[PDB]
């Protein structure tokens, strides 16, 4: 089984406080709208 | 596995050389009205400055 | 034709006021200058790191 | 996109689509009308002779 990840899987990169700013960071993330495996096993 | 870490009394409203865990710098420490997340330790400005 | 000219001038200044209030791209030059200065300063700060 | 309370309200994947690449390269959450240089297409070699 397969399904759509949509926009889930985002976690805070680090324990840094930021207010009302846009931050571009590169790290391990779940791709948006990716195909994720569904198990029922 | 590491030994004990020394601690010193806190000083406000005075230019001091501060060392909080791994963050080192020099400046004046004042009371803050901001709110941090429970897991967050320090805040950074828009110019990558603590 | 004094009255017509006066009325036309008043309507024109009103239209200028409305255009300034509505159009945000009218002041593009000053905003561009300020943005360029901010970008230069931020680039310098980033290069410091 | 961090809020004022330190939480994130939205995220953009740079490699999702050309629009997302534009969003990343402008470093802004809203893209204004126009044209923006985003990437650089380069044909890669396939064989070694």
């Amino acid at each position: 089984a397969y399904t759509n990840s949509f926009t889930r899987g985002v976690y805070y990169p680090d324990k840094v406080f930021r207010s009302s700013v846009l931050h571009s960071t590169q790290d391990l993330f779940l791709p948006f709208f990716s195909n994720v495996t569904w198990f029922h096993d | 596995v590491c030994g004990p870490k020394k601690s010193t009394n806190l000083v406000k409203n005075k230019c001091v050389n501060f060392n909080f865990n791994g963050l080192t710098g020099t400046g004046v420490l004042t009371e803050s009205n901001k709110k941090f997340l429970p897991f967050q330790q320090f805040g950074r400005d828009i110019a990558d400055t603590t | 034709n004094q009255k017509l000219i006066a009325n036309q001038f008043n309507s024109a200044i009103g239209k200028i006021q409305d255009s300034l209030s509505s159009t945000p791209s009218a002041l593009g030059k000053l905003q561009d200058v300020v943005n360029q200065n901010a970008q230069a300063l931020n680039t310098l700060v980033k290069q410091l790191s | 996109k961090y809020n004022e309370n330190g939480t994130i309200t939205d995220a953009v994947d740079c490699a999702l689509d050309p629009l997302s690449e534009t969003k990343c390269t402008l470093k802004s959450f809203t893209v204004e009308k126009g044209i923006y240089q985003t990437s650089n297409f380069r044909v890669q070699p396939t064989e070694s002779i």
